[PDB]
C-alpha cells in the first residue's frame, strides 16, 4: 500500500496508508526516500494510519510524502557469508566490503521454540576465569548477564572471553553492538581481521558482527537487536552453530526501546521505562536457548542505567538469566580486574552436581567466607577493627587475598596492565581456593594474590615480592 | 489576521469556534440568516439515516467517506459556504457536532434577538426582544397555565422552605 | 452488521484493539478476532471496545473483524491436569496434546463463604524441616514465598512438591495435594529444566503446571493464575486439596500494570495500578480451606513474590503482605554461605501458624524455636556458648540443602536429637555427616519407630525412650 | 479539536471556500506562539528538520511536522514574535556555514561574529544534519595531542580524534586547564604541524558573555584564537541555541578532520545543554525520563559524539578530537548524563578541589583519570618515563593511602611518598601553563630517577622552573633532540641526566 506521511513528529512517522495497509510490523519503504528508509509499521494507529518507526534520518523530508509499504517487515541477509561482516540492522554491510550476498533474507522477528521444541536441558561449559567458573560456572545457550563498566574492562572481558572461546568453540557467534561505539568497532575491526576470528579471505569468520551504532536512530538501535537475534536462530537451527551472542548492550537496546515507547505516545512506565519493557525482552529472550539444534549462548552486556539494578530493567533481566556476572565497581575500584561482585556473580546452575560437588562446596565455603566477611566490613568500617577474632581476621585476609587472587591479569590489557593474562585451568582455581581455604599463605600477603593465574603463581608471587 | 466578528450567540468555542467563523462569514455578505436557515434545512436532510448510517458512521472508517460525503451528499444548493464548511467539518469529524453548531448559529438571527430573565420567579419564555421589562408583563396575558415551567413555581420553594428555615 | 457484537479493528495499538463496534458484547467477554486471536472486551467504552488481545498479531490489520465469542471466560478445570503442562486457554503447551480437563469453570468465581470455608486445622508440610517446623502451617493457607530469584526458591517449591510425592503417592487422601504451579513469565528453559526436573522427580503426575513462560503475552501471563485458581478450586470444592503455587505474581503484576497502561487505564503507586492488591486479594480470597460441603477441601496457596532487593515496603508487596497469612522470607547471606535454608527467619512469618499442623513436630519444635532464638539473639556463658553450639548443630539440622525433602518423622527424629543436645556432643560438620548415617540407621532400624511416630501424630514418651535409646546408640555408636 | 484552526479566520474561509493563504505548507501562519514553539499553521510540504524563517528574521526549525502545524523551535524569542505570524520556510534544514574563516572568531552559533566583526561568513555551510562517520572511515586515534600539561599528557596521554571527558567542578581551574592546552596548541599551530593543525573549537554552552569575555580575551591573548572558532551560546540565549551550538561545531570540525586537519572541540558543557534541551523537550512536553531527562538525550549526545573521531585516510586521516566537558557537582556519575557520557567517552578526566586547595591546579583525580584509550594517545618520549612514573605514582598514591601509621614501615613506601610528593610538585602547574614535552619528560625524568627524590619537596618546583630555564638556556640542544628523536633517546637521556645531575647540583646547591 502507499501511505502518506501525515506526520513526522520526530521519527514517529505517522503514515496514513491508503491502498489499505498490511498488518503491523510490515516494513514500509518511504517513497522519495533517498536511501531505503524503511519505516516499520509499529501500530495501526488506526484509520489506516500507522505509527511507524523510521530508523533512518528524517532530515530534510517534505511532509505529506508517500511511503510505499515494502509489504512485509524488514528482511535482511542470512547465510554464513554474514560471518565476518558487520551488518547494520538492515543487513547492509557496514563492513562495507561490498555486499553480503546471501541466499536467505529473513524478517528480523524470529520466534521462540515451544517447550517441546527446545532442548529442555543444560550443559556445563566453563570459561577459565577463576572467579567465573568458581562462582558462576558455564553452560551453553545460557544467557549471562554482565554488569559493570565497559572498558573497566567490562567490555574487554567480554572480548577476552570471545577471544578464547569463538576460536575454541566452533559454534558461531553473533556480536551485537547495540548503540555500538563505532570507534570501538573500528579498532576492533582491525583487530578482528587481524585476529583471524574475522577472516575476510573468506567472507565468513566464525563470527558475525552486527553493529548498530549509537548515532543510529533509536529505532534502528532498538531493532538491530532483533536482527542479530534472528541470525543466531538461523545459525542454530539452520547452521547448527552454537552462537555466542554478545550483546552490548541490551540496555542500550532497551534505551532505544524506551525512548521509542515514549515517542510512541504510549505510557512508558516508571522511570519513563517502556510499558512493554518486559515483553520486548520476554519475546526476545525466549528466541534464545539450547534448542535441540544447538544453543545460542548469550553473553549479555547490561550496562546499568544510572548504575542501579533495582532498576526494573535489570529486574527484568534477571528473569532470563542463566548466570549473571555482576561486576562490582567497588571491587573494580579496589583495583581488581576482574571487577566482580562476589555475591551475584552467579549461576543458580552451580550445583554440586553441575560443577564438582566439591567445586560447589568449596565454592559454598568460599561464598560463605566472602559473605561473612562482608558482614564484617561494616563494622570494620565504622570501627577500625582488630578484636573481632583472628580467625575471622584470617578469613578476612583470605577473602582479600581471594579477592586479589580473583584478580587475574589479562593479556589483552597487558598492554595497559603489564599483566600477562591468565586463563586458568579449572583445577588451579579449585585448588587455588582450597589452598587458601587451607590458609597456607601464612606470611604471604594480599598483594601476592593480585593479578595472577594459577594459585602457585601467587605463592610464587609472594616470593617474587621477596 | 482578519479581525473577527464575534457577535455573541455564538457560544465561544465549542462550535462557537465554528459559529463565529460564520459570525464573520455569513455576516459579511449578510447571508447570516440566509445561511442560518440553510443549515436548518440541511439539518434534517441530514437527520434521516444519511445521519446514522454512514453519515456519522464510519465503518468504512472515514477516509473515503469524507471523500464521498464531500460529494455524494455535499452536492447541494446549500453551498455558498454551507456545504463547504461541511466539507470542512467532515474530515474534521464535527459532523457529530453539528446540531450544536447550528444551535449556536441559529441562536443568531433567530435567537441573538432572544430574551432570558430568570430569577426564582422567572425562567423566561425567551421571546425575541431587544428590550426588557415590557414584554415581561405581556406575559401576564400569556399567563394562563403551566406547572410554571417558563417562569416559576415559587411555592415549595419560596415559602415552602421558609418555615423550615426559621425552624 | 455488528459493530455491536462484532467490530472492525479501529486501531490496534498492538495488543489493545480498539475495535469499533461490538456493543452488545457483555462486559468481560472473550471475543475472538479475525487474526484468530482471542480478546476480552474488557473496556466497554462508550464508543468502542478496548479489547485486550489475547494473542500476538501482525495478522490484525485494521478493519479486522472482531467477533464475539459471546462468552465470559471459563477455563477447563478438572483434575487431569495432574501430569500436564498447560497454558491458560486450557491448551497444553506440554505438548502432551491436550489435557483431560474438561469441566469449565469461571475463573471469575469468587471467595468462599465463612461457613463454606472452614478454618485451617489441616497441616501442610514440605519435607523441609525449617519450614514445617518453624512455620507451623495448614492447608488453605496463603504463605508468601518471598525472596529474590530461585536461590533455592524455586528449589524450595520443588522440594515441597517432591515431598508430596510420598504423600500423594501415599494414600494420604488428605495429603493428596494437587500441585499447581503457575509459572508466570518464566523462561521456557527454566521451566524446561524444571519440568524435567519435576518430572524426573515425578511429582508431576499429581501436578498441574500452568506455564506462562517469559515470552507469553501479558494478559495471558496475567490470566494464568486465575485459570490455575479455577482449576485448584476444582479440587478444593471437590474435597481435595490443591496447592497452588502462584509463581510469581510479581511478574503477573508487572504484566498487568503494563496491560492497564496500555489500556491507558491508569497506573498508581510505583506506576502500578490501584487495584492491584485487590487483584490478588480477590484471587486469593478465592483460595480457601473449606468446610465439609467442599469435602473439607482446600486450596492452599503458596503465592510467590520475587522481591527486588528485598523491598517489600513496596506497595505491591505491602499489599500482598497485608493479605498473606505469612511469608517465607528468604535471606541470601545464609544461602550464600551455603546455608540452605538461607531464610531470614524473622522475616519469614506465620501470624498464627499453629492451628493446623502436627503434634509430633510441635513437641520438639516450640521449644527449639525458642532455643534458636536465644542462640541467635545475642549480637563465654556456658549457657550461651551452649546455645550457640546447639544452635549451630541445629543449623545443620535445619540445613537440608536444596534437593532434600522428607517424610516428617525423619525430621522430628533428628530434631529431637538436637534438642537433646546429643548433637552438641559432635563437631558441627559431623552433625551433617552423622545425620546422614543416622538417618539411614533409623531408616534401617527404627523405621519401626518412625512408622509409629508417624502413626502417633505426636511423639510418644515411650517412643522417646526407645528413640532416645536408638539415637543414643547411633549417636554414641557413630559419634565417631 | 484543537481550537487552533478553529480560528475563525482559519476556519472562516474553509467554510466559505474563501481560503488560500500564506502557503500553509511552505509558509505558515503562526497558530500560536508561546513557548518558543510556534505552532505554525500549515507547513506540509515543509522539509523536515527545516530551518524556516519567521516574520521577525528569527529562524525556527520545523521539528514536528504535524499534519496541521509544525512545532517549531524558535531561534529567537517570541516577545519578538506573535500569533498568526508568517513563517516562511528557508526550505532547508540547518547547515551552518562551515569553513575556516572562523578561526579567529567569536561568533554566536548562528555564525554571526558577536565578537564584533560580524559574520566573516563561510561560503560553505555544512550540515548540522550531518552524522557520524562509519567504522571503516575511521582508522584509529593514535595521533597524540599534548596539552602542555605534564600530568595530562602523561597519565591520560592524549590522542586525537578522541572523545575524552573533562569533568570537574565550578571553575576549578577547569577552564584554566583548557586555556593552558590552548596556549599549548599554539606551538604546533605555530608549527606547521599538519598532523597537529588543531583547530580549536570552543563551544561555549550557556556562558554569560563576560565569562566568555575574559576567556576569549585570554584566547586572544593566547592568540590561539587565530586557529580557533569560539562558538558562543551565552547565558543570554534562547535555549535551542545553546543546544544547537555543539552540533554546529560538529559540522564544522568534522570538516577539518575530513580535510585531514585536526579539529578540537570543547563542549562546555553538555550539562547545561542537557538541561536546556531536556527542558526544551519538556517544554515541548516531549518526554523526560530519568532525572526528568528525555531518554534520547543520550541519543542526542551519542549521535553528537560519534561524529568526533580519528579518521582513516579518506578523510585525510584527520581528526575531530573531542574534549567534551561536563562540570561535575559532587562527582555525580550515576548522574545519568554522566553515566552515559562515561560509557561513551574513551576515558575521563576527574578534577578535585582538595587538590585545588592543595593549590594543585590542576586538581586531577588521577586514579580515576583514565584514558580508556590509554597507550594510543601517547608518544614514546612520554611513554618511556611516564609509563614508569604513572605506575610509580600509582603506588605512591596507594601508599598515600597507606601513609599514616608511620609510612616508615618499609623504605619503599616512605620513598614512594617522598618521590611521589616530588612528582606531585611537578604535576601541579600554574595557571597559563602550556608546556613542551621534552621539558616535561625532562622534569619527569629527574623525579623518576629520583634525583628530585633527593631533594626537598619545596624545591622541586623551584628546580622545575630553574631546571627549565636552565635547559632552555643551555640544553636547548637536547630539547631539540628529545623533540627530534621524538622520544627521550638514550643519548638524549644521558646528556639530559648529566645535565640533571649537574643542574640539580646547581639547583640544589
Amino acid at each position: 500500500t502507499t501511505g502518506r506521511i501525515v506526520a513526522v513528529i520526530g521519527a514517529v512517522v505517522d503514515v496514513q496508508f491508503d491502498e489499505g495497509l498490511p498488518p503491523i510490523l510490515n516494513a514500509l519503504e518511504v517513497q522519495g526516500r533517498e536511501t531505503r528508509l524503511v519505516l516499520e509499521v509499529a501500530q495501526h494507529l488506526g484509520e489506516s494510519t500507522v505509527r511507524t518507526i523510521a530508523m533512518d534520518g528524517t532530515e530534510g523530508l517534505v511532509r505529506g510524502q508517500k511511503v510505499l509499504d515494502s509489504g512485509a517487515p524488514i528482511r535482511i541477509p542470512v547465510g554464513p557469508e554474514t560471518l565476518g561482516r558487520i551488518m547494520n540492522v538492515i543487513g547492509e554491510p557496514i563492513d562495507e566490503r561490498g555486499p553480503i550476498k546471501t541466499k536467505q533474507f529473513a524478517a528480523i522477528h524470529a520466534e521462540a521454540p515451544e517447550f517441546v521444541e527446545m532442548s529442555v536441558e543444560q550443559e556445563i561449559l566453563v570459561t577459565g576465569i577463576k572467579v567465573v567458573d568458581l562462582l558462576a560456572p558455564y553452560a551453553k545457550g545460557g544467557k549471562i548477564g554482565l554488569f559493570g563498566g565497559a572498558g573497566v574492562g567490562k567490555t574487554v572481558l567480554i572480548m577476552e572471553l570471545i577471544n578464547n572461546v569463538a576460536k575454541a568453540h566452533g559454534g558461531y557467534s553473533v556480536f551485537a553492538g547495540v548503540g555500538e561505539r563505532t570507534r570501538e568497532g573500528n579498532d576492533l575491526y582491525h583487530e578482528m581481521i587481524e585476529s583471524g576470528v574475522i577472516n575476510l579471505k573468506d567472507a565468513t569468520s566464525k563470527v558475525a558482527l552486527v553493529y548498530g551504532q549509537m548515532n543510529e536512530p533509536p529505532g534502528a538501535r532498538a531493532r538491530v537487536a532483533l536482527t542479530g537475534l534472528t541470525v543466531a536462530e538461523y545459525f542454530r537451527d539452520q547452521e547448527g552453530q552454537d552462537v555466542l551472542l554478545f550483546i552490548d548492550n541490551i540496555f542500550r537496546f532497551t534505551q532505544a526501546g524506551s525512548e521509542v515507547s515514549a515517542l510512541l505516545g504510549r505510557i512508558p512506565s516508571a522511570v519513563g521505562y517502556q510499558p512493554t519493557l518486559a515483553t520486548d525482552m520476554g519475546t526476545m529472550q525466549e528466541r534464545i536457548t539450547t534448542t535441540k539444534k544447538g544453543s545460542i549462548t548469550s553473553v549479555q552486556a547490561i550496562y546499568v542505567p544510572a548504575d542501579d539494578l533495582t532498576d526494573p530493567a535489570p529486574a527484568t533481566t534477571f528473569a532470563h538469566l542463566d548466570a549473571t556476572t555482576v561486576l562490582s565497581r567497588a571491587i573494580a575500584e579496589l583495583g581488581i580486574y576482574p571487577a566482580v561482585d562476589p555475591l551475584d556473580s552467579t549461576s543458580r546452575i552451580m550445583d554440586p552436581n553441575i560443577v564438582g560437588s566439591e567445586h560447589y562446596d568449596v565454592a559454598r565455603g568460599v561464598q560463605k567466607i566472602l559473605q561473612d566477611y562482608k558482614s564484617l566490613q561494616d563494622i570494620i568500617a565504622i570501627l577500625g577493627m582488630d578484636e573481632l577474632s583472628e580467625e575471622d581476621k584470617l578469613t578476612v585476609s583470605r577473602a582479600r587475598k581471594i579477592q586479589r587472587f580473583l584478580s587475574q591479569p589479562f593479556q589483552v590489557a597487558e598492554v595497559f596492565t603489564g599483566h600477562l593474562g591468565k586463563l586458568v585451568p579449572l583445577k588451579e582455581t579449585i585448588k587455588g581456593f582450597q589452598q587458601i581455604l587451607a590458609g597456607e599463605y601464612d606470611h604471604l600477603p594480599e598483594q601476592a594474590f593480585y593479578m595472577v593465574g594459577p594459585i602457585e603463581e601467587a605463592v610464587a608471587k609472594a616470593d617474587k615480592l621477596a | 489576521f482578519a479581525k473577527l466578528v464575534r457577535p455573541p450567540v455564538q457560544i465561544y468555542g465549542i462550535e462557537g469556534r465554528y459559529a463565529t467563523a460564520l459570525y464573520s462569514a455569513a455576516s459579511k455578505q449578510n447571508k447570516l440568516e440566509q445561511v442560518e436557515k440553510e443549515l436548518l434545512r440541511v439539518g434534517q436532510i441530514l437527520k434521516e439515516p444519511k445521519m446514522a448510517a454512514s453519515l456519522l458512521n464510519p465503518y468504512v472508517k472515514r477516509s473515503v467517506k469524507v471523500k464521498s460525503l464531500s460529494d455524494m451528499t455535499a452536492k447541494e444548493k446549500f453551498s455558498p459556504l454551507t456545504s463547504n464548511l461541511i466539507n470542512l467539518l467532515a474530515e474534521n469529524g464535527r459532523l457529530t457536532n453539528t446540531p450544536a453548531v447550528i444551535s449556536a448559529f441559529s441562536t443568531m438571527m433567530s435567537v441573538h434577538r432572544g430574551e432570558v430573565p430568570c430569577t426564582v420567579t422567572t425562567a423566561s419564555a425567551l421571546d425575541e426582544t431587544t428590550l426588557t421589562e415590557l414584554k415581561t408583563v405581556l406575559k401576564s396575558f400569556l399567563s394562563k397555565g403551566q406547572v410554571l415551567k417558563l417562569e416559576v413555581k415559587i411555592d415549595p420553594s419560596i415559602m415552602g422552605g421558609m418555615i423550615v428555615r426559621i425552624g | 452488521v455488528d459493530l455491536e457484537e462484532t467490530g472492525r479493528v479501529l486501531s490496534i495499538g498492538d495488543g489493545i484493539a480498539r475495535v469499533h463496534g461490538l456493543r452488545n458484547v457483555q462486559a468481560e467477554e472473550m471475543v475472538e478476532f479475525s487474526s484468530g486471536l482471542k480478546g476480552m472486551s474488557l473496556n466497554l467504552e462508550p464508543d468502542n471496545v478496548g479489547v485486550v488481545v489475547f494473542g500476538n498479531d501482525k495478522l490484525i490489520k485494521e478493519g479486522d473483524i472482531v467477533k464475539r465469542t459471546g462468552a465470559i471466560v471459563d477455563v477447563p478445570v478438572g483434575e487431569e491436569l495432574l501430569g500436564r503442562v498447560v497454558d491458560a486457554l486450557g491448551n497444553a503447551i506440554d505438548g502432551k496434546g491436550p489435557i483431560g480437563s474438561k469441566a469449565r469453570r469461571r475463573v471469575g468465581l469468587k471467595a468462599p463463604g465463612i461457613i463454606p470455608r472452614i478454618s485451617v486445622r489441616e497441616p501442610m508440610q514440605t519435607g523441609i524441616k525449617a519450614v514445617d517446623s518453624l512455620v507451623p502451617i495448614g492447608r488453605g493457607q496463603r504463605e508468601l514465598i518471598i525472596g529474590d530469584r530461585q536461590t533455592g526458591k524455586t528449589s524450595i517449591a520443588i522440594d515441597t512438591i517432591i515431598n508430596q510425592k510420598r504423600f500423594n503417592d501415599g494414600t494420604d487422601e488428605k495429603k493428596k495435594l494437587y500441585c499447581i504451579y503457575v509459572a508466570i513469565g518464566q523462561k521456557r528453559s527454566t521451566v524446561a529444566q524444571l519440568v524435567k526436573r519435576l518430572t524426573d522427580a515425578d511429582a508431576m503426575k499429581y501436578t498441574i503446571v500452568v506455564s506462562a513462560t517469559a515470552s507469553d503475552a501479558a494478559p495471558l501471563q496475567y490470566l494464568a493464575p486465575y485459570s490455575g485458581c479455577s482449576m485448584g478450586e476444582y479440587f478444593r470444592d471437590n474435597g481435595k486439596h490443591a496447592l497452588i503455587i502462584y509463581d510469581d505474581l510479581s511478574k503477573q503484576a508487572v504484566a498487568y500494570r503494563q496491560m492497564s497502561l496500555l489500556l491507558r487505564r491508569p497506573p498508581g503507586r510505583e506506576a502500578y495500578p490501584g487495584d492491584v492488591f485487590y487483584l490478588h486479594s480477590r484471587l486469593l480470597e478465592r483460595a480457601a480451606k473449606m468446610n465439609d460441603a467442599f469435602g473439607g477441601g482446600s486450596l492452599t496457596a503458596l503465592p510467590v513474590i520475587e522481591t527486588q532487593a528485598g523491598d517489600v515496603s513496596a506497595y505491591i508487596p505491602t499489599n500482598v503482605i497485608s493479605i498473606t497469612d505469612g511469608q517465607i522470607f528468604l535471606e541470601t547471606e545464609l544461602f550464600y554461605k551455603g546455608i540452605r535454608p538461607a531464610i531470614n527467619v524473622g522475616l519469614s512469618v506465620s501470624r498464627v501458624g499453629s492451628a493446623a499442623q502436627t503434634r509430633a513436630m510441635k513437641q520438639v519444635a516450640g521449644t527449639m524455636k525458642l532455643e534458636l532464638a536465644q542462640y541467635r539473639e545475642v549480637a563465654l556463658d556456658a549457657a550461651t556458648q551452649q546455645l550457640l553450639s546447639r544452635g549451630v548443630r541445629l543449623t545443620e539440622l535445619l540445613k537440608q540443602g536444596q534437593y532434600s525433602p522428607m517424610a516428617i518423622e525423619e525430621q522430628v527424629a533428628v530434631i529431637y536429637a538436637g534438642v537433646r543436645g546429643y548433637l552438641d556432643k559432635l563437631e558441627p560438620s559431623k552433625i551433617t555427616k552423622f545425620e546422614n548415617a543416622f538417618l539411614s540407621h533409623v531408616i534401617s532400624q527404627h523405621q519401626a519407630l518412625l512408622g509409629k511416630i508417624r502413626t502417633d501424630g505426636k511423639i510418644s514418651e515411650e517412643s522417646d525412650a526407645k528413640l532416645k535409646e536408638i539415637v543414643t546408640n547411633f549417636l554414641a555408636g557413630f559419634e565417631a
